[PDB]
Parts: structure tokens; C-alpha cells; sequence
RNA sequence: GGGUGGUGAUGGCGUGCCUUUUGAAGAAUGAGCCUGCGAGUCAGGGACAUGUCGCAAGGUUAACCCGUGUGGGGUA
RNA sequence: AUGCCGUGGUGUAAAGCGUGGCAGUGAGACGGCGGGGGAUAAGCUCCGUACGUCGAAAGGGAAACAGCCCAGAUCGCCGGC
RNA sequence: CGCGGCACAUCCACCUUGUGGUGGGUGUGGGUAGGGGAGCGUCCCUCAUUCAGCGAAGCCACCGGGUGACCGGUGGUGGA
């Protein structure tokens, strides 16, 4: 019988990811993996493994100027002609944390469990986060050499 | 013995017109699918004696 | 201590006293079997070498021949009238491992 | 529309052509090449036929050859 | 010899409805609707008995790869390393010992690293 | 001298001559291997089914 | 004509090998 | 002694009768007729 | 701790059944549900082919006759 | 060039052939290659092709996706390639 | 491919060497129309045998079983 995690076997930690020069896609993949728990050998696709992820300095995620001008975020209200266009560039000015979180959410599996997964994600525009009551360990992006 | 659809009492008219009623077309009230209708391939009187040879 | 023991085209991690269900062996209830190992871990040591673990065998005691769950197959294809009904009970053996 | 079916007829295919090829053993009377005109000519031991059929007078092996430009079919016994 | 059908007929109906217990709506109440869902259920079960052999190995590889990159190796190269080292421990037990005995898993990573060629990227 | 032929691709979709040539070599399924003498007939067969097999001069 | 062209162009995928029904 | 219940037909003398149109596991719905035309419902005379 | 039985958070996979079609989950047909009923049968020294059994250069009777019967006669 | 006919070797179990019993089928589809018709249009139409697949073929790939690519499901496995 | 179960065809060796069994090979086992083969269940009759008011049939539940149709056991209900 292959191990299936119980209720209570999930130990959750807290990480802070600095987004100061990280390419937005790299950041989003790392956050999604870390917040799902793909990195821990106890992983099960039907379980909320995974840790809490605080992204800070979301304002300075690395997005190239061409994407800042041309990559468009699309939102349909459900009314006719209710397609609203924004640009990554202007969501960076208004809601940069929304840009980062939207990237994460797109990386997450499209299913009920991910609705609980994304509850463990905090994204902040500034360099400060209110979640210092824990001891959120910084997490840098690394690539395992092959 | 049983009674085929032609030997069952009645069943002469077409019970209703072929088209327009919204029902299955039927042809006769004594068709085998009807309860009280004729029996299809039912037992008929038979003689089961065989002609076994004398020396057998 | 435990070892990764190979039997029935499969392999299982067992520790002395473990009861394991395996493919059918031609051994009656009560007699010993010796089974090759793919790995032995004695705590902090593994030694993970084919020549080294060719000479160690997991010793097991056949507790009995059991029979797997009833699998009920009814192969069905959509608009053809095809139906195939089968059943199947896999024959298994239970071994209490006492070796390593 | 135009009734341009002015040309929609044809005759039956007559299954012409070589019926027994070189080096192939045949019995007497067996037709070797059925054809129109003398596309092949009767060689030794080969008869021609009323419709130019090139049969075998004798049993043996079919062989093809050239006889002064004329291409011929013969049987070697 | 007129034969009533019910005694023989009800046998397969009882079996189908018993197998259809737990189904919702008419699929657990009505033999005709339960039988259709039984054909689907047994087709699905047949499909998934041979699909779970890929499903569990997918899960084993996921766990193995997670443990491997805790020990700073990709699953890619850890599988080479075990092949070259001659370790024939399958991914069932590799994942299960990655969970139960992480130190033994680290030892296996060490032997796999050692068995890897020095330049894992040059032709052989 | 003595060729060693392993079937690596399916006969599904193969032409008559390829299927019958694999049959003639005696190849039955993927990673079946047969040993046959390296004569002209064998190399003609292998040429017909070249894309479906790999061969080696194995003793 | 867009639906037709897009359906026709999706043969040009590696898995299809330049070939596709209709 | 030989009784009425020691009595038995010769092997292969009594073959079973094929009951047509009795489900998919046997000669099923179309009963071997397979068809939608004349043969599906009638006989074609040998002279035709 | 372990095993039954019930339930099933959550993850994956997953286009009803029948008919009929090149092709239907099909937005083609039929079916609201259940129970009951509802379709290759029988006759004939028919015909062909087969399996089997009896007798065999023969085989077999039909009508009919006699028997409580399924038995015995009966050569046309 | 292929293809075809014959022939001699080699290979290949479920080749072939004759003669009986019982069939069904005789609406095909798409894809490759060669052509006609069409406007070298059509998911068009009509042929050819010891060409394929579907039909009657599940599994894997192609997002989904009969007809494309891989591969032909006797059953079981929480083994491997 | 590995390990285990089944089946079909065919081959080789022992047993009354074909009614054929046993062991072992080898190959094979997607399938519509359709062909062939072998079975499950219901009822009735005959023969034998065996249960049944200390409880048959039918039905219900549960536990088991067979490669399938399906089967058995136990209990409840019931009354021939
Ligand atoms: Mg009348
Ligand atoms: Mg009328
Ligand atoms: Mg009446
Ligand atoms: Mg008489
Ligand atoms: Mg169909
Ligand atoms: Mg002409
Ligand atoms: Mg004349
Ligand atoms: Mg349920
Ligand atoms: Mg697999
Ligand atoms: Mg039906
Ligand atoms: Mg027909
Ligand atoms: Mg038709
Ligand atoms: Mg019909
Ligand atoms: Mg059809
Ligand atoms: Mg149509
Ligand atoms: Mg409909
Ligand atoms: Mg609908
Ligand atoms: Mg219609
Ligand atoms: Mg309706
Ligand atoms: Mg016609
Ligand atoms: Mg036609
Ligand atoms: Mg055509
Ligand atoms: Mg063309
Ligand atoms: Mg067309
Ligand atoms: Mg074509
Ligand atoms: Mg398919
Ligand atoms: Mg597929
Ligand atoms: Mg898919
Ligand atoms: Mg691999
Ligand atoms: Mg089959
Ligand atoms: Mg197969
Ligand atoms: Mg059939
Ligand atoms: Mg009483
Ligand atoms: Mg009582
Ligand atoms: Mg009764
Ligand atoms: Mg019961
Ligand atoms: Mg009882
Ligand atoms: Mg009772």
C-alpha cells in the first residue's frame, strides 16, 4: 500500500519569496509548486500539502516592457460587449499583486482543491508583509543541476 | 392446443386508424402483443409416435 | 532492519515478522521460501551492490494460499451488441518473513 | 443543361495480350498470345489462328525472339 | 408446457440492482437504468485497473522526484544513477522509502551520483 | 556470416510484402529476435522490412 | 472560411505527421 | 441390472437445437438474417 | 492497532441504452417507471446436407388387421 | 522504376486448392500515392492502388477530435523497458 | 518484458498410443454482419434417489462461490 497522507500528517511551513528581479513566470511556477507541495515527497494530488507563500515586492517583478505594453488581461462581465481590457503595465501600477496572483492561479490545477491551495498565498506590492507572527523563512529560486 | 390470432374471438376490425392518434399502429385487437390476443407458435395438437423399424 | 525482496515479478519492502501477500508460489503451507533482495537497509547502512545482496536472501514462511478479490469484467462496446462477461480470482500466497 | 452525352459508349475489353510468357511450359493447342493483327508472329511450332491467336502446335517451352525485325513466338519441344 | 418467466427473470435483476446499490437516482432503483450504468461501471473498472498501474507509478515518480531534489538530484539522473549502479529497486519502493526512510534515500542518491558519468552530457 | 534481426516497429499498417517478409524471417512481435544466415535471400527480406527491424552481425 | 482553414492547418502538428482526417 | 435410468442416447446422436433470437450471447436480434432487405423478412424463391 | 459494513471531503479518468448508419453522446429513432405478457414454431415416409443408430445387397413398409399401449402382423 | 507471368532454391504452422453445409455483404468513409469530372473548388464526385485506418479497434499521442501518428485489449499485479 | 490464472490450435513423450487422458513445448485468444462449438437458468414428463407442517414453493436480507449465463449456505417471512 503506497503511502496516502492522513488528516494531520500535513506539516505546513511559511516562505517569503522576494520578487524584486524574478521573471514573473519563474516566480509563478515556483510559488505554485511550493504552495501545492510538489517539492515534498509526501505529495498527493488529492491532498492540501504545500506551504504558505508570501510574495513581496510584487511591484518589481521582472516583466519586459513589450509585455508591459502589449500583454492584455481580459475580463468578461457576462453582459454583451462586457469584455474589459487591461494591460499588464497598468495592472502593475494599480494591482501588481493581482498580476502575480493571477499568474500563480493560472499555474495551479483547475479543480476544487486549488481553491483551498490558493488560500495559502499572500502577495504584497511592497517590501513588507503583515505575517511576521510566524517565522516565514525566505525562499530563493534554485534550479537543480542535471 | 392454443389459439392463434386468427382463431381468437373478435379482432376483425383495425382497432383505430393508422395515423394521427399518437399510438402504435395495431391492425387487430387480437395481435399477439395484446393481452388476450393470439398465441404465436403456440402448441397445436400433435402426434409424437415415431416409425422405429420392427427389428429395432 | 528491512529489505526489498523480489518475488512474483514484483517486489516489496519487508521487515522480519511482516506478513506479505505475493503471487502464488509452488510451496505448501508451512514450509520455507528463500527470496532474492533488491536492497537491504540495516538502519544507516544499505550497501546497495548486486554481488553483495546476491548472497543475502529474505527467508519466508508460507502461511497459506489465499485468493484475491473477485474481479468482475463485463466488456461492453457501444452500439454493436458486444458483451463479454468474465470473472477472475488471482491466486496469492501469504508469507511471514523471518529472514533478512 | 447541355446533353453532352454524345460520347459515352465503349466496347468490351477483349483481354488481349501475351498469355504464356517466355520459358513457360505449355501443352499443344494452348494459346500463347491473343492479339489483334500480328503484333507477334508464329515461330517454330506455333500456329497463327483465324483471329491471330498464336497457339501451340506442340508441347514444350515458349520462347520469344526476333526474325528479321518481326518479333516471333515459338515452342521448343 | 407454458412457463412463467418471473422466477428465472428476476435473478439477473436482483444481481444488477444489488451491484447498483449506492448509485443515485434511477440508476440504483430501476433495473433498466441500473443495467446501463452497470455496463459503464464495469467498463470503467476494467479501464481503471490498468490505468492505476500508470497512476500509481506517476505518483511514485512524483514523490521520488521531490525527494531527489531535496537531495539535489533530478529524477532524470537519479534513475540513470541507479541503473548504472545496478540498483533494481523499483519506484514503488523508491518512493515508499523516500517517505519512510529518507536517510536511506539519501544513501541511494549518493550511489546514483557516484554511478553517473563524470560528464553526464558528453556522448558515450 | 550470421545475422541477428530484432523487430522494433509494429506490422500494423505494413504492406503485404513487409508483413509476409517479417513472417518469413519468423518475427512475431516487437522485440522478437531471430538468428538467420546472412545470404542473399535473407538480405532481400531485411531490405524489404528494413524500417521495421534492426539487425546486427551477432553470433 | 476561418474554421475550414484552422481545421486544415492542424494537420501540421508533429503528432499528426502532416496528415489528418478530412 | 439395466434400468430405465441407465439408458442413454449414443454420443453425438442428440444435438441441441439452436434457439435463435434469444439474446446477444447467441444468434441474437436479427437471428442470422443480418439484413434489411427481402431476406430480412421473407424467402427468395430458388427460381428467382 | 486491525478487519467488516455504511458514507465519501478530495485527485484523476470518463460523450447514456437501442435501432440504424460512412459516421450518433448526439440536437437522428424508440423508451416516464415497474410488474406481467409479447417474435424462426409445427405438419409432412416432403427436399438437400450432416450426426447417430438398426439391418445390409438389401432396406423399409402404407393403408389396413389383431391387441388394455407404446406390441405383433401387413410386400401394395 | 514498379507491377505481372513462369521457373529453381531458401524460408514461413493455422498457406493454397477441390468439394459439400451455413452465411452475411452487394449504401461505404477518410488518409497516402496515380488519374478523370469540376474552376487541376469542395469534408465534392468517379476510378486505380498484395496502400492504410475506420467500418468491426479498445489503449497512447494529436486540447477536444471514426478515418492522421504509435500500437492491435485472454485475465490479474500498487513490477520493469 | 517479468510473475501468476484461463482458453484455443497444434506437436512431442508415457497411460487400452486416439474415446482419448497426463506432462511438456510452440503458436494463438479486439471484433460488427455472420459461421462453428460448448454451456447456464425456468417449466413439464419418465426412471432412480433424496428432502419436506421438527416447515416445500415463492419472496426478503446477509455471508460465501464459479471463467459466464449463474450457484450455494445461513437467517427472516411463509404455508405444501
Ligand atoms: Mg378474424
Ligand atoms: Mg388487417
Ligand atoms: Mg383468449
Ligand atoms: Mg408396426
Ligand atoms: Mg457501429
Ligand atoms: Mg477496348
Ligand atoms: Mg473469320
Ligand atoms: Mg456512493
Ligand atoms: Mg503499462
Ligand atoms: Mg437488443
Ligand atoms: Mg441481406
Ligand atoms: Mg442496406
Ligand atoms: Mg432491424
Ligand atoms: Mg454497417
Ligand atoms: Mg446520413
Ligand atoms: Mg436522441
Ligand atoms: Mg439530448
Ligand atoms: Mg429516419
Ligand atoms: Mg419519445
Ligand atoms: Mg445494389
Ligand atoms: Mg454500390
Ligand atoms: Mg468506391
Ligand atoms: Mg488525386
Ligand atoms: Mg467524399
Ligand atoms: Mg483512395
Ligand atoms: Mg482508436
Ligand atoms: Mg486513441
Ligand atoms: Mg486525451
Ligand atoms: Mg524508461
Ligand atoms: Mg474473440
Ligand atoms: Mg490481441
Ligand atoms: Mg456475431
Ligand atoms: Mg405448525
Ligand atoms: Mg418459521
Ligand atoms: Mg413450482
Ligand atoms: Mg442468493
Ligand atoms: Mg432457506
Ligand atoms: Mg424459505
Amino acid at each position: 500500500p503506497t503511502y496516502a497522507p492522513k488528516a494531520g500528517d500535513t506539516t505546513r511551513s511559511w516562505y517569503v519569496i522576494d520578487a524584486t528581479d524574478v521573471v514573473l513566470g519563474r516566480l509563478a511556477v515556483a510559488a505554485a509548486n511550493l504552495l501545492r507541495g510538489k517539492h515534498k515527497p509526501t505529495f498527493a494530488p488529492n491532498v492540501d500539502g504545500g506551504d504558505f507563500v508570501i510574495v513581496i515586492n510584487a511591484d518589481k517583478v521582472a516583466i519586459s516592457g513589450d509585455k508591459l505594453q502589449h500583454k492584455m488581461v481580459y475580463r468578461h462581465s457576462g453582459y454583451p460587449g462586457g469584455l474589459h481590457k487591461r494591460t499588464i503595465g497598468e495592472l502593475m501600477q494599480r494591482h501588481p499583486d493581482r498580476v502575480v496572483e493571477k499568474a500563480i492561479l493560472g499555474m495551479l490545477p483547475k479543480n476544487r482543491l486549488s481553491r483551498q491551495i490558493q488560500r495559502k498565498l499572500r502577495v504584497y506590492a511592497g517590501p513588507e508583509h503583515p505575517h511576521s507572527a510566524q517565522q516565514p523563512v525566505p525562499y530563493e529560486l534554485k534550479q537543480v543541476a542535471q | 392446443s392454443t389459439k392463434t390470432r386468427g382463431e381468437v374471438s373478435g379482432g376483425g376490425r383495425k382497432p383505430y386508424r393508422q395515423k394521427g392518434t399518437g399510438r402504435a399502429r395495431q391492425g387487430s385487437t387480437r395481435a399477439p402483443q395484446f393481452t388476450g390476443g393470439g398465441v404465436v407458435h403456440g402448441p397445436k395438437p400433435r402426434d409424437y409416435s415415431q416409425r422405429t423399424p420392427k427389428k429395432m | 532492519t528491512y529489505a526489498i525482496v523480489k518475488t512474483g515479478g514484483k517486489q516489496y519492502k519487508v521487515a522480519v515478522g511482516d506478513v506479505v501477500k505475493v503471487e502464488k508460489l509452488e510451496s505448501e503451507q508451512g514450509e520455507k521460501v528463500s527470496l532474492p533482495v533488491a536492497l537491504v537497509v540495516d538502519g544507516a547502512t544499505v550497501t546497495t551492490d548486486a554481488k553483495a545482496l546476491a548472497k543475502v536472501a529474505v527467508t519466508g514462511e508460507v502461511l497459506g494460499h489465499t485468493k484475491g478479490p473477485k474481479i468482475r469484467i463485463h466488456k461492453f462496446k457501444n452500439k454493436t451488441g458486444y458483451h463479454k462477461r468474465q470473472g477472475h480470482r488471482q491466486q496469492l500466497t501469504v508469507l511471514k518473513v523471518t529472514g533478512i | 443543361g447541355a446533353s453532352s452525352s454524345r460520347n459515352g459508349r465503349d466496347s468490351a475489353a477483349q483481354r488481349l495480350g501475351v498469355k504464356r510468357y517466355g520459358g513457360q511450359v505449355v501443352k499443344a493447342g494452348e494459346i500463347l498470345v491473343r492479339q489483334r493483327g500480328t503484333k507477334f508472329h508464329p515461330g517454330v511450332n506455333v500456329g497463327r489462328g483465324g483471329d491471330d491467336t498464336l497457339f501451340a502446335k506442340t508441347a514444350g517451352a515458349v520462347e520469344f525472339g526476333i526474325k528479321r525485325g518481326r518479333k516471333t513466338v515459338s515452342i521448343v519441344g | 408446457a407454458r412457463v412463467k418467466r418471473a422466477v428465472n427473470a428476476h435473478k439477473k435483476r436482483r444481481s444488477i440492482l444489488k451491484a447498483s446499490r449506492g448509485y443515485r437516482g434511477q440508476r440504483s432503483r430501476l433495473y433498466r437504468k441500473a443495467k446501463e450504468q452497470q455496463l459503464h461501471s464495469l467498463n470503467y473498472a476494467y479501464r481503471d485497473r490498468r490505468a492505476r498501474k500508470g497512476e500509481f507509478r506517476k505518483l511514485w515518480i512524483a514523490r521520488i522526484n521531490a525527494a531527489a531534489r531535496l537531495n539535489d538530484i533530478t529524477y532524470n539522473r537519479l534513475i540513470q544513477g541507479l541503473k548504472a549502479a545496478g540498483v533494481e529497486v523499483d519506484r514503488k519502493n523508491l518512493a515508499d522509502i523516500a517517505i519512510s526512510d529518507p536517510a536511506a534515500f539519501t544513501a541511494l542518491v549518493d550511489v546514483a551520483r557516484a554511478a553517473l558519468p563524470e560528464d553526464v552530457n558528453a556522448p558515450s | 556470416s550470421q545475422l541477428k534481426i530484432t523487430q522494433v516497429r509494429s506490422t500494423i499498417g505494413a504492406r503485404w510484402k513487409q508483413r509476409e517478409s517479417l513472417r518469413t524471417l519468423g518475427l512475431r512481435r516487437i522485440r522478437h529476435s531471430v538468428i538467420r544466415e546472412d545470404n542473399a535471400a535473407t538480405r532481400g527480406l531485411i531490405a524489404v522490412v528494413r524500417h521495421l527491424v534492426e539487425v546486427e552481425p551477432a553470433q | 472560411a476561418k474554421r475550414g482553414r484552422k481545421k486544415r492547418d492542424r494537420k501540421y502538428s508533429k503528432a499528426n505527421h502532416g496528415k489528418r482526417p478530412n | 441390472t439395466l434400468k430405465l435410468h441407465d439408458l442413454r442416447p449414443a454420443r453425438g446422436s442428440k444435438t441441441a437445437r439452436t434457439r435463435v433470437g434469444r439474446g446477444d450471447g447467441s444468434k441474437g436480434k436479427t437471428a442470422g438474417r443480418g439484413t434489411k432487405g427481402t431476406r430480412a423478412r421473407k424467402q427468395v424463391p430458388v427460381t428467382f
